[PDB]
This record gives C-alpha cells, sequence and structure tokens, in this order.
C-alpha cells in the first residue's frame, strides 16, 4: 500500500514537547508495548539527528492487567495539514450511543517517508540513569488528526454494508472513536453492536436524556436581610444573562443598616419582581446558536462535596449548554479524579453533539493537573485546557440549578 | 581507531550555508606547533588535507596547558548546524542510585575523535593552519570526526555508545551501565573477581569498536567526585563546602556567599543568610566594600560550624518503602527529608517563603507535596508515603469545600509540631445578637483622596480621612476598621470585589500589608461573617 504525502501546515515546524515523568509501572509497559510495535514494524528507533519530540504515556481504560499506550499529538496535530469526517446532527437524537475504538486499523497504513520524523517520541527512564528511548513511526499512529482522513476511504468502504444493512442507525467517527446510535431497545441495541464488532474483527450513552436544566431561585417562608442580599447578587449578576432580571424593589427592602438576621417581610412589588425573575429563568436565553467558525468553550466549577457545575458556550453568557456532574462513588478523596471524569464526560458529550472538543477552563493548578491526570483519564483523545480561577459569582449562581 | 559505525546524518539550519570566519594571525611558533599536531592527527584518519574547493573555514587556536595544544572555535559553525535531541540534561541524583556490590568507571575520553563523522557535514568543518606572516597559503584540513567544540558532539557521541552497549547490556541484564559525558560507570553486585572479569569483557568489546581503554594512571577509583558528591560504597556524602574567611567583604563578595549559603540551606537545617543579605541595602558598587555587622558576624560564624557538619545520603533499594516527611519551619517555609529506614535520608531539602498575592498553609502544604511527588517520580519512579504535620480532620474540612481542585496522595499524621491548622474558619450564616458593620470605602483615585468608616444597627459609627490611598484601599480599611471596633462576633456587609475573593479563599497570608492585618483581626476574632452585597 502507497503513502499520500502529508505536510505541516505552512511556516509550522515540528513539535518539540517535552515528556513529563513517568512512574515506573508506566515506563515499564511502554517498553514492553513499543519493544513489540518496533518487531511489528509500526515504528523505529531513531538517532540524536531527530530534535522533534511528542509526549507520551500509559492507561487503563476497560480492560484491567493490560496497559495500554497513549500519544499526545496535541501540539503535531495543530501543526498538521487540513483536510475530514462529517458530521450527523442525528447521532445526538439517539436512544443509545456505544464508542468504539478503531485505532488499531491504522497499523495497517504507512505513514509518508519524510512526515515520520514529526512523530518522534520518548520513553523517559528513572533518574536519567539511560538515555530515552527514542522512537518515531511508520505507520498512521493512534490519536493523530491525519490518521482518522487518510484511513478515511477505507473506513466508509469497510462501513458502508454495515450502514447498508442498516440505514436507521448513524456510526459517527472521531480520532479512534467511532460513535454507534440507535433507536432499538437496550438488547437489541448491544446485540446489533456487536454485529459491527464482529465485522471489524475481520479486517453506554443516552444523548435523548441529556437534560438542559435551568436555574431556580430559592423560595422561603420568611427571608432575612442576609437572604435578600445574597439573592440580590445572584440576580444582579445573572441579568449578564437575561436582561429582565431586576432587583430594584428587592434591592429597596435593603434600605437601613438593619441586623443581618432580621426578617423583611416583602413588599408587593418585591413579589412580582421575584415572580417575573422566576418566569424569565424558565427557560434558556433566546437566540444562542452554535457557530462552526468558533470555538467551543467549556468552563467548570468546582461546587464542592464531589459536585460541580460547567457551561459550553462560544461567547460569555450565550450557554450552548449547562449542567452538573457529581463524583462518581469511590472518588470521594480525590478532587483531581473527579475532575478528569468530568472533563472526559462533558468532552464526549461535546463530540457527540457537534463532532468537536471544546477548550476546558479548569479549576486547578496546572502542576495539580499534569502530575496526575494520567492517572484516570481513559478516552483515547485529549481535550484543550487552560488553568483559571473561578468567579466567586459564576459559581454561586449555576450552584442554582435545578434537581 | 576510528570506530567502524554508522555516521549520523547532520545537517545546517533552515537554509543557512557553512561558517566563513577567517583564521586568526598566529607567531612562527605556534604554527610550527599545529603542523606537528595536524600531521599526527591526520595520520590517524581523524582530519584530511583539502583544497580551493571549500568556501568554508573556522579559527583554529593554540594554547599551552605545558606542550602546544590545538584548539578549534566552533562557535560560529555551532550556530550554523542543526538542533539535535537534548543531549540529556536530566541531572541524575545520588538518592537514586539503586546500591551495589561493585562500582567501576571507564573513561573514554578521546573517543569523541573515535566517530566519524557525517561524511556529507565533514566540508563544513574545514579550518585553516597560517604562514609565518600572511605569506604563503596556509595547509588546510577538514574533520573526519566528532571535532571537539562541535555542537552535536555530544549527542552523537552519546547515542553511538548506546548502540554499541545495546548487545551487552543484553547478555548481562544484571549489570547497570550509566553513561555520562566521556565516562561509564559500570555498576553489578556480582562477586569482585566476576565483576572484574565483565569490566574486562566490556573494555574489550569497547575495543573492538575503535574506542581505546585508559590507563591506569587515567583510572579513577572510589569514591567518586561526580557533579559535586562523594559517593562511597555504602553511602554517598556531599564534597567539603568552604566559606572565605577575611577582614574585607565587597558586594561581589557578599553576593557570592549568600548564593553558596542559600545553596546549603537544602543538605544543611539551620543556615540563615537574613543578616548577611542586609548588607546589600543600598550598595553603589559590585566592589564597594561593606563591613560586616555584629550579627551578619555571628550569622557567618554560626553557618561554619554547620557545614563542618557530617552529611551524607543513602542509596535507593527497591524493596522498601518510600517514606517523605515534611515541616512548617515557618510561614511559607518547609523542610522535607525522603528515606526509607528511619535516620538514613536518602534525601532533604526546602521551599522558601514565596510572597505573593494570597494563600494559605494548607495549600502551601498541598504545594509542597505536590513539588516532592514530582521529585520523587523522577527520581525514583513512584510517590512516596507522606507523613504530614495536619490533622485527617483539618485536611478534611479545608480541601472539600475549597473552590480549587487539590490533592494530596497517600498520607499520614505525624504530630511533630508545629502543626498546620485553619488560623480562621468564616461562618456560615449570620451570627445573630452579632453586631452587624455595614462597610463602606471611597477615594479620589487621582486625588489619592478617600475615607473609611461604617455604621452599624447598633447606631455605631466612624469615617476616617485617608490622604494618599486607592480605592482599593480604603474598602480593606473599611473592613478593618469594622474588624478592630467591634467584639469577638461580627456580621460585616461590604461591596468590595475583593473581600468576596476572602470569602472564597480565606487566605491566611498574603504580600498585601492591610490584608495581612485584616487577616490578624479575622484570626483573633471567635466568629466573623463577611457578607457581600453589589455596588
Ligand atoms: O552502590 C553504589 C550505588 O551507586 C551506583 C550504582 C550503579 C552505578 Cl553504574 C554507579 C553508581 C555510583 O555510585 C555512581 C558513581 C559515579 C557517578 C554516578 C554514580 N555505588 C558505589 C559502589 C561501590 C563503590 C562506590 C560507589
Amino acid at each position: 500500500i502507497e503513502t499520500v504525502p502529508v505536510k505541516l501546515k505552512p511556516g509550522m515546524d515540528g513539535p518539540k514537547v517535552k515528556q513529563w515523568p513517568l512512574t515506573e509501572e508506566k515506563i515499564k509497559a511502554l517498553v514492553e508495548i513499543c519493544t513489540e510495535m518496533e518487531k511489528e514494524g509500526k515504528i523505529s528507533k531513531i538517532g540524536p539527528e531527530n530534535p522533534y519530540n511528542t509526549p507520551v504515556f500509559a492507561i487503563k481504560k476497560k480492560d484491567s492487567t493490560k496497559w495500554r499506550k497513549l500519544v499526545d499529538f496535541r501540539e503535531l496535530n495543530k501543526r498538521t495539514q487540513d483536510f475530514g469526517i462529517p458530521h450527523p446532527a442525528g447521532l445526538k437524537k439517539k436512544k443509545s450511543v456505544t464508542v468504539l475504538d478503531v485505532g488499531d486499523a491504522y497499523f495497517s497504513v504507512p505513514l509518508d517517508e519524510d512526515f515520520r520524523k514529526y512523530t518522534a517520541f520518548t520513553i523517559p527512564s528513572i533518574n536519567n540513569e539511560t538515555p530515552g528511548i527514542r522512537y518515531q513511526y511508520n505507520v498512521l499512529p493512534q490519536g493523530w488528526k491525519g490518521s482518522p482522513a487518510i484511513f478515511q476511504s477505507s473506513m466508509t468502504k469497510i462501513l458502508e454494508p454495515f450502514r447498508k444493512q442498516n440505514p436507521d442507525i448513524v456510526i459517527y467517527q472521531y480520532m479512534d472513536d467511532l460513535y454507534v446510535g440507535s433507536d432499538l431497545e437496550i438488547g437489541q441495541h448491544r446485540t446489533k453492536i456487536e454485529e459491527l464488532r464482529q465485522h471489524l474483527l475481520r479486517w453506554e450513552l443516552h444523548p435523548d436524556k441529556w437534560t438542559v436544566q435551568p436555574i431556580v431561585l430559592p423560595e422561603k417562608d420568611s427571608w432575612t436581610v442576609n437572604d435578600i442580599q445574597k439573592l440580590v447578587g445572584k440576580l444582579n449578576w445573572a441579568s449578564q444573562i437575561y436582561p429582565g432580571i431586576k432587583v430594584r424593589q428587592l434591592c429597596k427592602l435593603l434600605r437601613g443598616t438593619k441586623a443581618l438576621t432580621e426578617v423583611i417581610p416583602l413588599t408587593e412589588e418585591a413579589e412580582l419582581e421575584l415572580a417575573e425573575n422566576r418566569e424569565i429563568l424558565k427557560e434558556p436565553v433566546h437566540g444562542v446558536y452554535y457557530d462552526p467558525s468558533k470555538d467551543l468553550i467549556a468552563e467548570i466549577q468546582k461546587q464542592g462535596q464531589g459536585q460541580w457545575t460547567y457551561q459550553i458556550y462560544q461567547e460569555p453568557f450565550k450557554n450552548l449548554k449547562t449542567g452538573k456532574y457529581a463524583r462518581m462513588r469511590g472518588a470521594h478523596t480525590n478532587d483531581v479524579k473527579q475532575l478528569t471524569e468530568a472533563v472526559q464526560k462533558i468532552t464526549t458529550e461535546s463530540i457527540v453533539i457537534w463532532g468537536k472538543t471544546p477548550k476546558f477552563k479548569l479549576p486547578i493548578q496546572k502542576e495539580t493537573w499534569e502530575t496526575w491526570w494520567t492517572e484516570y483519564w481513559q478516552a483515547t483523545w485529549i481535550p484543550e485546557w487552560e488553568f483559571v480561577n473561578t468567579p466567586p459569582l459564576v459559581k454561586l449562581w449555576y450552584q442554582l440549578e435545578k434537581e | 581507531p576510528i570506530s567502524p559505525i554508522e555516521t549520523v546524518p547532520v545537517k545546517l539550519k533552515p537554509g543557512m550555508d557553512g561558517p566563513k570566519v577567517k583564521q586568526w594571525p598566529l607567531t612562527e611558533e605556534k604554527i610550527k606547533a599545529l603542523v606537528e599536531i595536524c600531521t599526527e592527527m591526520e595520520k590517524e584518519g581523524k582530519i584530511s588535507k583539502i583544497g580551493p574547493e571549500n568556501p568554508y573555514n573556522t579559527p583554529v587556536f593554540a594554547i599551552k596547558k605545558t606542550k602546544w595544544r590545538k584548539l578549534v572555535d566552533f562557535r560560529e559553525l555551532n550556530k550554523r548546524t542543526q538542533d539535535f535531541w537534548e543531549v540529556q540534561l536530566g541531572i541524575p541524583h545520588p538518592a537514586g542510585l539503586k546500591k551495589k556490590k561493585s562500582v567501576t568507571v571507564l573513561d573514554v575520553g578521546d573517543a569523541y575523535f573515535s566517530v566519524p563523522l557525517d561524511e556529507d557535514f565533514r566540508k563544513y568543518t574545514a579550518f585553516t593552519i597560517p604562514s609565518i606572516n600572511n605569506e604563503t597559503p596556509g595547509i588546510r584540513y577538514q574533520y573526519n570526526v566528532l571535532p571537539q567544540g562541535w555542537k552535536g558532539s555530544p549527542a552523537i557521541f552519546q547515542s553511538s555508545m548506546t548502540k554499541i552497549l545495546e548487545p551487552f547490556r543484553k547478555q548481562n541484564p544484571d549489570i547497570v551501565i550509566y553513561q555520562y559525558m566521556d565516562d561509564l560507570y559500570v555498576g553489578s553486585d556480582l562477586e569482585i573477581g566476576q565483576h572484574r572479569t565483565k569490566i574486562e569483557e566490556l573494555r574489550q568489546h569497547l575495543l573492538r569498536w575503535g574506542l581505546t581503554t585508559p590507563d591506569k594512571k587515567h583510572q579513577k577509583e572510589p569514591p567518586f567526585l561526580w557533579m559535586g558528591y562523594e559517593l562511597h560504597p555504602d553511602k554517598w556524602t556531599v564534597q567539603p563546602i568552604v566559606l572565605p574567611e577575611k577582614d574585607s567583604w565587597t558586594v561581589n563578595d557578599i553576593q557570592k556567599l549568600v548564593g553558596k549559603l542559600n545553596w546549603a540551606s537544602q543538605i544543611y537545617p539551620g543556615i540563615k543568610v537574613r543578616q548577611l543579605c542586609k548588607l546589600l541595602r543600598g550598595t553603589k558598587a559590585l566592589t564597594e566594600v561593606i563591613p560586616l555587622t555584629e550579627e551578619a558576624e555571628l550569622e557567618l560564624a554560626e553557618n561554619r560550624e554547620i557545614l563542618k557538619e557530617p552529611v551524607h545520603g543513602v542509596y535507593y533499594d527497591p524493596s522498601k518503602d518510600l517514606i517523605a516527611e515534611i515541616q512548617k519551619q515557618g510561614q511559607g517555609q518547609w523542610t522535607y527529608q525522603i528515606y526509607q529506614e528511619p535516620f538514613k535520608n536518602l534525601k532533604t531539602g526546602k521551599y522558601a517563603r514565596m510572597r505573593g498575592a494570597h494563600t494559605n498553609d494548607v495549600k502551601q502544604l498541598t504545594e509542597a507535596v505536590q513539588k516532592i511527588t514530582t521529585e520523587s517520580i523522577v527520581i525514583w519512579g513512584k510517590t512516596p508515603k507522606f507523613k504530614l504535620p495536619i490533622q485527617k480532620e483539618t485536611w478534611e474540612t479545608w480541601w472539600t469545600e475549597y473552590w480549587q481542585a487539590t490533592w494530596i496522595p497517600e498520607w499520614e499524621f505525624v504530630n511533630t509540631p508545629p502543626l498546620v491548622k485553619l488560623w480562621y474558619q468564616l461562618e456560615k450564616e449570620p451570627i445573630v445578637g452579632a453586631e452587624t458593620f455595614y462597610v463602606d470605602g471611597a477615594a479620589n483615585r487621582e486625588t489619592k483622596l478617600g475615607k473609611a468608616g461604617y455604621v452599624t444597627n447598633r447606631g455605631r459609627q466612624k469615617v476616617v480621612t485617608l490622604t494618599d490611598t486607592t480605592n482599593q484601599k480604603t474598602e480593606l480599611q473599611a473592613i478593618y476598621l469594622a474588624l478592630q471596633d467591634s467584639g469577638l462576633e461580627v456580621n460585616i456587609v461590604t461591596d468590595s470585589q475583593y473581600a468576596l475573593g476572602i470569602i472564597q479563599a480565606q487566605p491566611d497570608q498574603s504580600e498585601s500589608e492591610l490584608v495581612n492585618q485584616i487577616i490578624e483581626q479575622l484570626i483573633k476574632k471567635e466568629k466573623v461573617y463577611l457578607a457581600w452585597v453589589p455596588a
């Protein structure tokens, strides 16, 4: 099989990202994994004249004893020429969607001779009592943007029979993944999947449920100066989203220097105002649409007690989607573990709906994140991310979301 | 001899061309000495007499170390040569080496000239041997091997050595080899006689590849002086650290001193440089002489005693627990020692007080834990069990409700005061029966003229006029005034966006002298409730 000429974007030089320290347990695994890939001719050791580098590490998603190798090509991907995969809006509209890792399909296609060097990666060594073990690819590498694109013709060809046999099922491909969606009953759905698996072996999401939860202001028997002050703080800020939100009559019940604990009887005006504000918050703000030409942003706030809120958007205050995530069983004492599952969860939803990953604003310190995230990562892909300082009010606001 | 190894394909940076710098003029003496040298080299196959072709050139010099030696200046060729993979710039640490019954170092110095050079790049290494004055044309040469001083030599040589050792390593994996510069450190737990035999087998193996064997004079022995340490069979130590005794100290003298002492504060428990560092105030020149105060004298006197103390580490045993204990030496300052067996430390250290915006002890502890975790993973490929001076209750109470993702790996509590804890905890709800201060602050940001004050539900009021302040400062002072004029329980209402920040993070240390004054008041109350309301 031939090799299509692949190139870096005009003016882009290859990646030179440094390898982050790996634990001995992980190094041993990549060594084994890599030795075997070398034998199968998939990768080759390289010389010192190759200055490029991409980080690599090892994960474990489904299987237990087994280790998987995950290479972080985000940078090379950003510098790789453009081509792709068509996104079907019907995907999100399916009762059930299952993800399948078709990363191995690429080990069959050779990678352009001259582009290989840009795939250089390094297995680190403990205490540096050894030089790193350098390699580059000979075949399409997993996680690389150009892989699914080049193996595009071969994916439609092998998928067509199943798509023809079942024109009521939608199949979407992003990176190494294949998102398969249908409406069939659970059992019939899963049984229908293996049909695809078996087909593939020869070469559990539910979007409809995904609610768009609203904000719910507190309702109380009696209101204290403090209560009003707090409702007003949130309302005010929230008016950045909804301009019909007002706090005039409420703010008036604050005129005076009363004890923070004193009960204030709501006037009828403050009541209507509260009533008008509640109606307004019964639905998402009108006019927010998805714009393909812009980047999707995912912001996450640590609510506490294992709770997290997020908002996907492209323009500030114009949320395409908002939601909440409650730490899964067992992450009780690990913030970093809850945060990584949320990112994976938010990224997967994002892929399903718009076919692209969002850029995250993570409420965690860079050092904290980079030191441990791979310990819990399980996806074949990796989103972009920056670290931020959660504004006190944004958290207070979305904490109000309805349950 | 030249190693029959395949060459590494080198290139010049994007488009650039070979260097052309012109030969510095030399005397008849230095020229005759170089001709001697270059003839001996041409013979060994190292370099080659070339001709008219080559447009490139590099300046050759002659230094005396006491016979004449060559010195090619490859700076220009080095600016034009492609980049190579880091020649491994990750410095190992003694605490990471696994003990070995026997370690033997093997020197491969002139090995640089033992590895051939990409015959395609050779032209770029052309240099010239001048004629007496500037008379007739000089003799011209080119390198057939890795030139000493050229950008790519260390990397290519390392790479080359690595390939050459792969066979040997395969055959005997119970042997460890560390490649550092021109040296090979070979260790093993075999019996001395067998070890010695393997060294000779290896030495013999390298000979086969044109990588010559050192003499018995050039043969180094234990302990080994490496990157500043002394590695002994059963333990490692720090080379003696000496401090210059004088009756005259210049600015430069004191800065270098402070430098060496700050370095030593890592391995040595107690080094202090406050009094010496003070001597740098208002200095006007690096050569100015600053009389050491009494205190700077008492200090520099005490450190000398400390450095005379014996501080050693131990090596790594993969079969014992990796433990790390931490201590809060002072606000924003921590000391840590990582060990396996009690009292036998593998490594130790400290993280300096980084004066910044605002944070808290549990957070800083949390960051000290992180830096150490990354350090161990790098050195031992695993994270240690932590013994921290903070209660599981204190931790669970702080982490569980903090706005930022944070985490501490597996840890235990050790009651070695001072203990790290929360200095204060703002109330969750307004305090009943506690006065409520409605504070406010305003200042003409241009005239820096403002006022700060409050009015309480109890009818208590105040207003102070501040000369030369900022909006922020008046807001914060409004709060400060409220804190100092109130009882042990206060409710405080403010519209300061900043305060909203204090509510969320509740710092116990900041860089602002004002925020710090407020923190001290906060800490002093029995209960305090801060409420923010839009302005
Ligand atoms: O028992 C150990 C543990 O250290 C080692 C283990 C393996 C190897 Cl290849 C080298 C070392 C070094 O000491 C070393 C020397 C020099 C530079 C860098 C590392 N050392 C030792 C034994 C007998 C004698 C002296 C030391």
